[PDB]
């Protein structure tokens, strides 16, 4: 719940948008992923969006599918996922950490118990890819009770009623994915939604600057980070170097 | 929604936010289609003159010899396509049309749903793409050749496991983008509302016909109507009109596979736990860590790793009872119906027959009127049955 | 005999003297069965409740686009067994029973007659042995497996050429000895009287149903009813009720094979000469020296090297007209019906469809109501059609 | 037509029954068959029953089927059949020669024309295996007009009406194949049928004697001659020797 507010306060003083990399947890190995996440943070990631491996992704397809597989093979159990999440938080006390999940893995051992282990390991938000706001009440109430911000996707096809619900129910940030962006962002501000981060296709520094300028509080770069990881899978030190320069570029561009 | 998405606690609409207007467009269309006499008339007309309805209710004369059981078979094997799939596939294409759609998207395992979408598409002039896993394509290439002959594009899924669960997914991903022009023709009474309800109403003529025919022939209602349950459409098509007839039992037969105890089975409603996947909250085949796994059965048409919400609800309240039948009990019932009545059943429907035979054999002096739902013919299975024997 | 054995000059009873009391026992039984209301009722009942009659008359919507032709298909592909064979095989087994017989003897090429005898035998509790040539067994082993699954004994003929003509022979030899206990279930409207007449009366419900359905739907009779002719039962089943309706044309389609001019065809009625064989005086495939030879076609179900006497008679008096269709014209019509109406026809019935398409394409502004007899489904042919393409 | 009457006159003076071998024409070769037929006559055959090769036999199955095949391969055309028949008659002026045919081969170039070529080559009778007496009028009238005796089979299942027709229509001999033989033979005599020759299963000298004693004017030995021919196919001089002793045995036994 909190670290986001703090991050958005700090950035607004600096006249800067948030840059958030997405990466799947455990891909291409546990040690490897922990080194990647440290270099992403080191290189200037403002927050982190971490994917857990599931049966298969829906809201995300090709690249992410391939990435989950690499993590499945790596032996990343839910136990290893929270163990990894606790150490990431032990090294980096301030970074907002958000999780991208599917509803089965939340529901598996009890909804409320998923959110308690999240609160115990220091996760700040959870986006459950397949729970529309129409089905969210159990997940919402449980997250709120454990001080986890429930992140909701605001899709291109959004209509006003959806916009009002996403602003009434989300916290942390709104994930932004008919309607001009400029019009979507204005209506969210009006309704007093959490800070919108633009998630669609942010792959060039040019694109992060465009998003910030449009009024989105920052940009999530999905598959692009995964792409560098795939591209360099057996070249690890330079996989890391490519990642570092990419995040530095992306991040520099958000200073607008 | 205009209609309740839940059957007790089972059901729902657990999809990405982007697909939610597609599902609510579909439910509006359906409710409207239901009130429209000319929709109904158009649907009835194709089922009669194209598909071959009413199908027959055959009294088995020879298999019940020396027991006190009367057994009738509802002859969905005599439906055009050779399986009950056809009923609902004609009603969903009529609906895609009524909504101005021009494409159909569908998914398959053993190609029978694929072949039924291809045939309804070719008849009604819709373009059709079918997602089928590469493991399934390699194994079901007669059905693939047949889908292509009807002008449908067959797209091989390769997502990890390359089976039906991966197919269903990729099909939903495509409909996320295409839903303005394309309709997703979902294969069973499963997935997000309104598909559980839609697929049932477009299969309920099986049960409505059985009730009318049994009263004509026997002057009374059966004691049980038996039907196998992969995902559940034929079964809920048979049960729906009987649900208020408290007197009639409704038994659903899940694939026990190699045996429940072995783990190699396809019986989630009675031996899996509730989870949220495929857009619904329903019982499913999963590990202790919430990863979904494959159903196993001798019949490839019973390999959906979960079941329709309305079945899981009907079980909860004790209205219907669900049982399993082994691969071997299904093979014997296949052989028995061939040898004694000259009907080659589908290995899927053999599971339901095998249960009705068990009921009979175990209590041979019990007087009982049963109706089994013979849901498909077994010509596709003769090759399979031929390596087994 | 009580009934005339001849259709003009075609027909007869050209058998060994020893089989002549068997044929006259059979004709007496038949005439008697015809006058018996409860025989009729028993036959009607199985056709409805077991076999699936009335079959549907499907109006083709898409294939006749941009011509002035209305085309209806009589849906014998929706009959139990997937072919019109079933109608007459149920009536001859009811008759074997009425005569106290307990066995059935039959012959086959592509196993469809074999499978239909096996299924009627298994249903009515008759023992059944099928003679099929070793060349045919090797080629038709799906159908063999299927005959055996229904409890029928399959005996491989090896007499010289080991094809259907050798099978027919050996089957008659066996009935020479067994006729007191066994009935020979002859496969088409050919051979010695009374089989031409018997097989027709047990197929005439196809034509009687088409007349009633076309008048319901179109308020008038067709201009032509088209049907392929191997030996002739489906064709004479369709034509019989229309013979007195001088207005209705009747066109029979023989396999032109690779082309009449090549010699590799199966079209004796129009391109063979009269001879005496298989117990009848009828046109047949023979050398200049009276040795009978094999019919050739893409469909193995059209390989009888002669034709029913009543067809050769109907041709003589100009009442019916007979045409041929090439293997390739049949393949195209197969593909066309799949792609445009989602019905996979049998390659045998594709010959009749291909002619109705030709009539249409050649005179697209000619207003005409046609009915094609869709006599079987093409699931068996998908493998064949798959090496061709 | 005649030679039969003459043969039956000669035998009745001698108190002896007729022995008639059956053989297929051209089997196993043309020269070979002509040598066989000469040794059969030489060894004591009273008449000859010659089979022509056809598409396939019905009234006869296994052994005969095999024999036709051997003759087909030997290039025995209908032309070669009548050429062979003319030479057999040129060497043996008195022997009755009868033909076993199927209806298609008769009908092929005209019924009446088949019977004219028969009369021209010196054939005495024709048995057309698949023409029941109910279908015989065209074949009967044509044979009679060309002085060919129409032979009819009198089967086990014969009834009185059939018996009267076979006696009214046949000539040469009756081919004999419910009812005791003794009763069948008496009714044929009563009705004044042509001399009955017993054709079923005559394979031992014992059997020829039994037939004669029963009142049958003699015995036709079908497959047994063909069997020696098959049995010795590559041993030809002793195939001939076996044939000679067999016919001498069979024939000796008819002197009863
Ligand atoms: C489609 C099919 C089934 C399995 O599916 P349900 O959705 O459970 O009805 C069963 N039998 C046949 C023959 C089928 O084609
Ligand atoms: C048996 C068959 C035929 C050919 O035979 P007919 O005796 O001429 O009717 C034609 N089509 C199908 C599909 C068949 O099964
Ligand atoms: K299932
Ligand atoms: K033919």
């Amino acid at each position: 719940m909190e670290r986001y507010e703090n991050l958005f306060a700090q950035l607004n003083d600096r006249r800067e948008g948030a840059f958030v990399p997405f990466v799947t947890l455990g891909d291409p190995g546990i040690e490897q992923s922990l080194k990647i996440i440290d270099t992403l943070i080191d290189a200037g990631a403002d927050a982190l969006e971490l994917g857990v491996p599931f049966s298969d992704p829906l809201a995300d397809g090709p690249t992410i599918q391939n990435a989950n597989l690499r993590a499945f093979a790596a032996g990343v159990t839910p136990a290893q996922c929270f163990e990894m999440l606790a150490l990431i938080r032990e090294k980096h006390p301030t970074i907002p950490i958000g999780l991208l999940m599917y509803a089965n893995l939340v529901f598996n051992n009890g909804i409320d118990a998923f959110y308690a282990r999240c609160e115990q390991v220091g996760v700040d938000s959870v986006l459950v890819a397949d729970v529309p706001v129409e089905e969210s009440a159990p997940f919402r109430q449980a997250a709120l009770r454990h001080n986890i911000a429930p992140i909701f996707i605001c899709p291109p096809n959004a209509d006003d009623d959806l916009l009002r619900q996403v602003a009434s129910y989300g916290r942390g940030y709104t994930y932004l994915l008919a309607l001009p962006l400029h019009h979507l962002i204005e209506k969210l501000k009006e309704y007093h939604a959490a800070p919108a981060l633009q998630g669609f296709g942010i792959s060039s520094p040019e694109q992060v600057s465009a998003a910030v300028r449009a009024g989105a509080a920052g940009a999530i770069s999905g598959s692009a980070i995964v792409k560098i990881i795939e591209k360099n899978l057996a070249s690890p030190k330079q996989m890391l170097a490519e990642l570092r320069s990419f995040v530095s570029a992306m991040k520099a561009a958000s200073r607008a | 929604t205009l209609l309740n998405p839940y059957f007790g606690e089972f059901g729902g609409m657990y999809v990405p936010q982007i697909l939610m207007p597609a599902l609510n467009q579909l439910e509006e269309a359906f409710v409207r289609a239901q009130k429209d006499p000319e929709f109904q008339a158009q649907f009835a007309d194709l089922l009669k003159n194209y598909a071959g309805r009413p199908t027959a209710l055959t009294k088995c004369q020879n298999i019940t010899a020396g027991t006190r059981t009367t057994l009738y078979l509802k002859r969905e094997d005599l439906l055009h396509g050779g399986a009950h799939k056809t009923n609902q596939v004609l009603g969903q294409a009529l609906l895609a049309k009524r909504m101005g759609k021009s494409e159909i998207i569908a998914e398959t395992g053993a190609g029978q749903h694929g072949v039924a979408s291809a045939l309804a598409s070719a008849l009604l002039g819709l373009k059709c793409r079918i997602y089928m896993g590469a493991k399934d394509v390699e194994r079901q290439s007669p059905n693939v050749f047949r889908m292509r002959l009807m002008g449908a594009e067959v797209i091989p899924v390769h997502s990890g496991s390359a089976t039906l669960k991966d197919a269903c997914n990729e099909a939903l991903r495509d409909w996320s983008g295409s839903y303005e022009t394309a309709h997703y023709m979902l294969g069973t009474a499963a997935g997000p509302h309104p598909y559980p309800t839609i697929v049932r109403e477009f299969q309920r003529m099986i049960g409505e016909e059985t009730k009318a025919q049994i009263l004509d022939k026997e002057g009374r209602l059966p004691d049980a109507v038996i039907a196998c349950v992969g995902g559940g459409s034929n079964a809920i098509g048979m049960f729906a009109d009987f649900i208020n007839d408290t007197s009639v039992g409704l038994i659903g037969v899940e694939p026990g596979g190699h045996g429940i105890e072995t783990g190699e089975h396809g019986a989630p409603l009675k031996h899996g736990r509730v989870g949220i996947y495929f857009g619904m909250k329903a019982p499913m085949m999963q590990t202790a860590d919430g990863q979904i796994e494959e159903s196993y059965s001798i019949s490839a048409g019973l390999d959906f790793p979960s079941v329709g919400p309305q079945h899981a609800y009907l079980n909860s309240i004790g209205r219907a009872d669900y049982v399993s039948i082994t691969d071997d009990e299904a093979l014997e019932a296949f052989k028995t119906l061939c040898r004694h009545e000259g009907i080659i059943p589908a290995l899927e429907s053999s599971h339901a027959l095998a249960h009705a035979l068990k009921m009979m054999r175990e209590q041979p002096e019990k007087e009982q009127l049963l109706v089994v739902n013979l849901s498909g013919r077994g010509d596709k299975d003769i090759f399979t049955v031929h390596d087994i024997l």
